[PDB]
C-alpha cells in the first residue's frame, strides 16, 4: 500500500534460493542432398532417358540443397567464432571451490551434456561405416530412416565439427566465466577463482551486501542445491528437453516423407518401374511411368522449399543463441527477463542436438516483509547537508532511529559514508536531529 | 475388438511388430449379432420320439457381405438344457449348419424358406468331427411331416448319441441322412469334407463371396489359441448368394445323457477401416 | 560432354564452363546383380 | 490374394535357389512377386503361413522360403559420390560417402552408375567420413582450407600441382591464464 | 441469421470451420495489465526488482526526469507545470 | 453413378488443395506472430 506522508513502504526479501532456468536455442538444421535422378528413376535406364525431357527440374533441385548446406556451415561457422574466448582459465577436477560444476569433462563431452545425448531419442547416423552396417544388420526397427539412405537416394551430410571441438569450444568458455565477468572490457583477463565471481555478481546486481557475502557458505549450498536439482528432471515435464526432441522429430519427419513418398503411385497401374515395364507396351509404358515421374519431382520439390523455410528459420535462432553467449554466459545481465527468471546471476552452456542448451542460474527472493522507509536524511542544525542510500534503503530499525539496508535482501546495518551518497535537499526528506548518523556530522 | 473379435487376417502377407490400418471386411464394435442354440429332441423314457427345435428355417436372412461366427463361447461351464428348464448340465460345443442360395420362396403349405436352384450347404457330421459342403439342388420329399408332404413344420437335422457317437467309431454320414430324409439331393457340383480335431476350445468361422469364388475361413488349423481368421477353403459358387438361413438340429439323446449345447453368435460384415495391432509373432491381439 | 564424367555433370548444371567450387555431391553407385533366384509352384499345371 | 501364385513354366535345371547365393545382390522372382536385394539367414518374425513379411511401407522385409528356412531381404545398396573440386588448381578428389574402403575398387566394375567414366588420378585413403581417392594423408592442421569434408577435416589444395592432401581443422586454443 | 453481407463469424456452423475462444478472459487479461500499472512507479525507480518501493506517481516521475532526460532538482521542483504538459500528451492521445 | 464419380472428384481435389493452401498459410501467420510475441515480451520488460 501506498502512504499518504513523507514515508513510503518497502516490500524486501529474506531468501536467496537460486533457481536455474534452462533454456534451448536451435542453431542448425541437419543437412540433407537429395540424388535426383536415383530418387526419381531408380536405375531404369527407360525412365531416365524419359526424364531427359526434364534436364533442369534435377538441377535446381540439387543447386538449392547445396546452397542450404553451405549456409548452414557458414552459420555454425560464425556462431563458433564469438562462442571463443581470447584467454581462458584451464578446467581442473576441483574448478568451483564449494560450488558443484558437473559442466566439467570425464576425462570430451561433460555429464550434463552426456546425459542430455542420451536421454533424446536420435538416430545413428553412421558416418563412418554407415553403408556396411545397413545390410551387415539391416533396418534395426520400424522406419529406419537413416537407413532408407543407399536405397531411396537420399543422402544425410555430416556436421561441420567434431563432437570433440565442439566440447573444446564449449570447454573454454566454461573456463572463462568467472574471469571475463568480473570487468569491464574482455581486453584483459583476471584469473580469480569462481566464489569470488559469485560473490561479486550477488555483491553487485543481486544487491546484497558485503556483510552478508561474507557472512554465509550457505549460499553454496544454496547454489549447490540448485544445480543438483537440476541434472533429475530431464523428463517430459522439462519443456527445454521437449524442444529438443521437437528438433529431433522434425528431422525426422523431413526423411520420413521423402521414404514415404516411393511407395505413392501417383495414379498409376504400380509404384514400382519394374512392374510397369514388365506388364506394359512402350507407347502406354511411357504414359504410365510419366505419371510416377511427375509426381516424384513435385514431393522433391516441396521437400526443398520446406529445407528452405527450415533453414532460414534456424539461421536467424543461430543469431539469437550469439546473442545469448554474448550478453547471458560472458558477462552478468541487467535486462529482466531475456536470460532467465528472477536476477540474472551465472549461465552456462553446452551443445544440444541441432543447438546450444544454456543454464541460467538466477537469485529468486522469497519472504517479504514490509517495512517503512526514508527518502533520504538531511541535518536538522544544517538542512543543506544531506544523504541518501547507494543501491539500497534507508529503514527505521525497530530494534540508531535510521539503518542502512541492501536492495536485494533484509539486513540492517549502521550507515556510513560507504553506503551513501550526499545529495541536495528535498521536501520529502527526513530532518532529523537527536542521533545522527557519521556522514552527516561535522 | 480389443479382443480382436471376428478380425479377417489381411488375405496375402503378414507383418510384425507394427501398427497398420486396414480396409476389409470387418464386423462392428459392440454389435451382438444373432445368437443361436440347439436343443435335445423329446425322450420319453429311453426312446426319443420327437425333435425340439426353435423357428430358425423361416427366418431368411440377408448375406450382403458375408458373416463371422463365434462358436462354443460358453463351454466348458454349466447351463440349463433348452427342452427341460430345471434341468442343468454342463456346456459342450456344437457346431452350425447353414443353407445358402440366390433365390428364396416357400414350401407346398406356404411356409416360408424353401430355397431353389443349386443351394450351398455347410453340415458338421461325425459329432462335430468333419465339416460337408455341398451345392445343389434340394428336392423336398413327400411323407408324414416332410416338405412336400402333410403336417409340415419345418426340417432339421439329427444325431442319435446312443449309435452314432460310440467312441472310437464315429458315423460320418449322420445328419446327412437325416438331412436326406427331408430333402433330394439332386445335380450338384461338389462335396467337400474337412476333418476337425475334437476339442472344447472358443472357435471362429466366416463366410465371403469374391468372384474367386465362396471363401471359408476359420480360426483352427492356423491360431487355434488365439481367434485370427485364416482362409482354408474356395468354393465353385459363381452365383451371388443372396440369402441364407440357419438349420435347425436337435440330438436323438436319452434322459440319462441329455447335455447343453452352447450358442454360436452370427455377425455381420461390411467394409470398414480398421487400426491392426501385428505383435512380433504377426498376430492380430488389437484392433479399433 | 555432359555424361562423360563426374566434372562434366558439374558443368552441365551451372550451365557454365567454369563451375565454382562446387562441391557436389553426384550420381551413386548402384550394385549389380550377381545371380538371379526363383521360387514358385512344383509339378502342377493349371488345367484347361 | 493367395500366398501361392500362378506363374509360367520353366526349366527346371537352374541354380536359382536362396541358399546358395546368400549374402549379395540377386534379382528374385519368390513369387508373384519380385524384385532386387539381398537374403540373409534370420529368425522367423511373422506368420509362417502368409509366406511375405512387409513392413509399414508396404515392401518386403521377409520371406518364408520352401526350403524350410526365413531370409529377411535387405535392398540391394548404393554408394554415395561427392566430389571435391578446387577450381583454382583444377585439382578434385573423390569421396565415397560413408562406406568402407573395401568396398570400393579402382573401377568401381561391380557398380552401375550410367556415368560414363570416373575421375583419373596419377590408392583409397579411410576418413571419419568415408573412403577418398585422390588425397594424400598429411599431418597438418589448419584454421581453414575453404573445402570442408566434415567431422573437422579439410582438403588443402596446393599453391603440374600434385594430388589435394588430407587436413584436418585445428581448435586454436586461448591464452591460458 | 447473417448480420450483414458476408458473415464469415456466421458462416461458420455452415461451411464446417470453428472459431475457438481464446485461452484467457476478458477479465484475466484485465487483471494482468492492471497489475503491471500497479508496478510502474515502485519497479522502476531501483536495481533489481527483488524488492518493490510503493512510492507514488509523480515521485516516480521525477526521478526518471532527474535522471535519463537529465533535468536537475532545482527545476522539478521549481515545476507543476510537468504534470500540466503530461496531461496534455496523455490527453491529446485518447482524441486521435 | 460411372461420370457422377468422375464430377464428385472433381470438387473433392479442388477443396482438398484450397484447403491445403489455407493451412500453410496459417502455420506461416503462426510463425510470425510467435516472434512478434517475443518482441512485446522484450518490449514490456524493457520499456514499460
Amino acid at each position: 500500500d501506498q502512504l499518504n506522508s513523507s514515508y513510503f513502504k518497502l516490500s524486501i526479501p529474506t531468501n536467496f534460493s537460486f533457481g536455474v532456468t534452462q533454456e534451448y536455442i536451435q542453431t542448425t538444421i541437419q543437412k540433407v542432398t537429395v540424388d535426383c535422378k536415383q530418387y526419381v528413376c531408380n536405375g531404369f535406364q527407360k525412365c531416365e532417358q524419359l526424364l531427359r525431357e526434364y534436364g533442369q527440374f534435377c538441377s535446381k533441385i540439387n543447386q538449392a540443397l547445396h546452397g542450404a548446406n553451405l549456409r548452414q556451415d557458414d552459420s555454425v561457422r560464425n556462431l563458433f567464432a564469438s562462442v571463443k574466448s581470447s584467454q581462458s582459465s584451464p578446467i581442473i577436477p576441483g574448478f568451483g571451490g564449494d560450488f558443484n560444476l558437473t559442466l566439467l569433462e570425464p576425462v570430451a563431452r561433460s555429464a550434463i551434456e552426456d546425459l542430455l545425448f542420451d536421454k533424446v531419442t536420435i538416430a545413428d547416423p553412421g558416418y563412418m561405416q554407415g553403408y556396411d552396417d545397413c545390410m551387415q544388420q539391416g533396418p534395426a526397427s520400424a522406419r529406419d530412416l537413416i537407413c532408407a539412405q543407399y536405397v531411396a537416394g537420399y543422402k544425410v551430410l555430416p556436421p561441420l565439427m567434431d563432437v570433440n571441438m565442439e566440447a573444446a569450444y564449449t570447454s573454454s568458455l566454461l573456463g572463462s566465466i568467472a574471469g571475463v565477468g568480473w570487468t569491464a572490457g574482455l581486453s584483459s583477463f583476471a584469473a580469480i577463482p569462481f566464489a569470488q565471481s559469485i560473490f561479486y555478481r550477488l555483491n553487485g546486481v543481486g544487491i546484497t551486501q558485503q556483510v552478508l557475502s561474507e557472512n554465509q557458505k550457505l549460499i553454496a549450498n544454496k547454489f549447490n542445491q540448485a544445480l543438483g536439482a537440476m541434472q533429475t528432471g530431464f523428463t517430459t515435464t522439462n519443456e527445454a528437453f521437449q524442444k529438443v526432441q521437437d528438433a529431433v522429430n522434425n528431422n525426422a519427419q523431413a526423411l520420413s516423407k521423402l521414404a514415404s513418398e516411393l511407395s505413392n503411385t501417383f495414379g498409376a497401374i504400380s509404384a514400382s518401374i519394374g512392374d510397369i515395364i514388365q506388364r506394359l507396351d512402350p507407347p502406354e509404358q511411357d504414359a504410365q511411368i510419366d505419371r510416377l515421374i511427375n509426381g516424384r519431382l513435385t514431393t522433391l520439390n516441396a521437400f526443398v522449399a520446406q529445407q528452405l523455410v527450415r533453414s532460414e528459420s534456424a539461421a536467424l535462432s543461430a543469431q539469437l543463441a550469439k546473442d545469448k553467449v554474448n550478453e547471458c554466459v560472458k558477462a552478468q545481465s541487467k535486462r529482466s527477463g531475456f536470460c532467465g527468471q528472477g536476477t540474472h546471476i551465472v549461465s552456462f552452456v553446452v551443445n544440444a542436438p541441432n543447438g546450444l542448451y544454456f543454464m541460467h542460474v538466477g537469485y529468486y527472493p522469497s519472504n517479504h516483509i514490509e517495512v517503512v522507509s526514508a527518502y533520504g536524511l538531511c541535518d536538522a542544525a544544517n538542512p543543506t547537508n544531506c544523504i541518501a542510500p547507494v543501491n539500497g534503503y534507508f529503514i527505521k530499525t525497530n530494534n540508531d532511529e535510521w539503518s542502512y539496508t541492501g536492495s536485494s535482501f533484509y539486513a540492517p546495518e549502521p550507515i556510513t559514508s560507504l553506503n551513501t551518497k550526499y545529495v541536495a535537499p528535498q521536501v520529502t526528506y527526513q530532518n532529523i536531529s537527536t542521533n545522527l548518523p557519521p556522514p552527516l556530522l561535522g | 475388438v480389443s479382443k480382436a473379435d471376428g478380425i479377417i487376417y489381411p488375405q496375402g502377407r503378414t507383418y510384425s511388430n507394427i501398427t497398420i490400418t486396414y480396409q476389409g471386411l470387418f464386423p462392428y464394435q459392440g454389435d451382438h449379432g444373432d445368437m443361436y442354440v440347439y436343443s435335445a429332441g423329446h425322450a420319453t423314457g429311453t426312446t426319443p420320439q420327437k425333435l425340439f427345435v426353435a423357428n430358425y428355417s423361416q427366418d431368411v436372412k440377408q448375406f450382403a457381405n458375408g458373416f463371422v461366427v463365434r462358436i462354443g463361447a460358453a463351454a466348458n461351464s454349466t447351463g440349463t438344457v433348452i427342452i427341460s428348464p430345471s434341468t442343468s448340465a454342463t456346456i459342450r460345443k456344437i457346431y452350425p449348419a447353414f443353407m445358402l442360395g440366390s433365390s428364396v420362396g416357400n414350401f407346398s403349405d406356404g411356409k416360408m424358406g424353401r430355397f431353389f436352384n443349386h443351394t450351398l450347404v455347410l453340415l458338421p457330421d461325425g459329432c462335430g468331427t468333419l465339416l460337408r459342403a455341398f451345392y445343389c439342388i434340394l428336392e423336398p420329399r413327400s411323407g408324414n411331416h416332410c416338405p412336400a408332404g402333410n403336417s409340415y413344420t419345418s426340417f432339421a437335422t439329427y444325431h442319435t448319441p446312443a449309435t452314432d457317437c460310440s467312441d472310437g467309431n464315429y458315423n460320418r454320414n449322420a445328419s446327412l441322412n437325416s438331412f436326406k430324409e427331408y430333402f433330394n439331393l439332386r445335380n450338384c457340383t461338389f462335396m467337400y469334407t474337412y476333418n476337425i480335431t475334437e476339442d472344447e476350445i472358443l472357435e471362429w468361422f466366416g463366410i465371403t463371396q469374391t468372384a474367386q469364388g465362396v471363401h471359408l475361413f476359420s480360426s483352427r488349423y492356423v491360431d487355434l489359441y488365439g481367434g485370427n481368421m485364416f482362409q482354408f477353403a474356395t468354393l465353385p459358387v459363381y452365383d451371388t448368394i443372396k440369402y441364407y438361413s440357419i438349420i435347425p438340429h436337435s440330438i436323438r439323446s436319452i434322459q440319462s445323457d441329455r447335455k447343453a449345447w452352447a450358442a454360436f453368435y452370427v455377425y455381420k460384415l461390411q467394409p470398414l477401416t480398421f487400426l491392426l495391432d501385428f505383435s512380433v509373432d504377426g498376430y492380430i491381439r488389437r484392433a479399433i | 560432354d555432359c555424361g562423360f564424367n563426374d566434372l562434366s555433370q558439374l558443368h552441365c548444371s551451372y550451365e557454365s564452363f567454369d563451375v565454382e567450387s562446387g562441391v557436389y555431391s553426384v550420381s551413386s553407385f548402384e550394385a549389380k546383380p550377381s545371380g538371379s533366384v526363383v521360387e514358385q509352384a512344383e509339378g502342377v499345371e493349371c488345367d484347361f | 490374394t493367395d500366398t501361392n501364385s500362378v506363374c509360367p513354366k520353366l526349366e527346371f535345371a537352374n541354380d536359382t535357389k536362396i541358399a546358395s547365393q546368400l549374402g549379395n545382390c540377386v534379382e528374385y522372382s519368390l513369387y508373384g512377386v519380385s524384385g532386387r536385394g539381398v537374403f540373409q539367414n534370420c529368425t522367423a518374425v511373422g506368420v509362417r503361413q502368409q509366406r511375405f513379411v512387409y513392413d509399414a511401407y508396404q515392401n518386403l522385409v521377409g520371406y518364408y522360403s520352401d526350403d524350410g528356412n526365413y531370409y529377411c531381404l535387405r535392398a540391394c545398396v548404393s554408394v554415395p559420390v561427392s566430389v571435391i573440386y578446387d577450381k583454382e588448381t583444377k585439382t578434385h578428389a573423390t569421396l565415397f560417402g560413408s562406406v568402407a574402403c573395401e568396398h570400393i575398387s579402382s573401377t568401381m566394375s561391380q557398380y552401375s552408375r550410367s556415368t560414363r567414366s570416373m575421375l583419373k588420378r596419377r590408392g583409397p585413403l579411410q576418413t571419419p567420413v568415408g573412403c577418398v581417392l585422390g588425397l594424400v594423408n598429411s599431418s597438418l592442421f589448419v584454421e581453414d582450407c575453404k573445402l570442408p569434408l566434415g567431422q573437422s577435416l579439410c582438403a588443402l589444395p596446393d599453391t603440374v600441382p600434385g594430388e589435394m592432401r588430407l587436413a584436418s581443422i585445428a581448435f586454436n586454443h586461448p591464452i591460458q591464464v
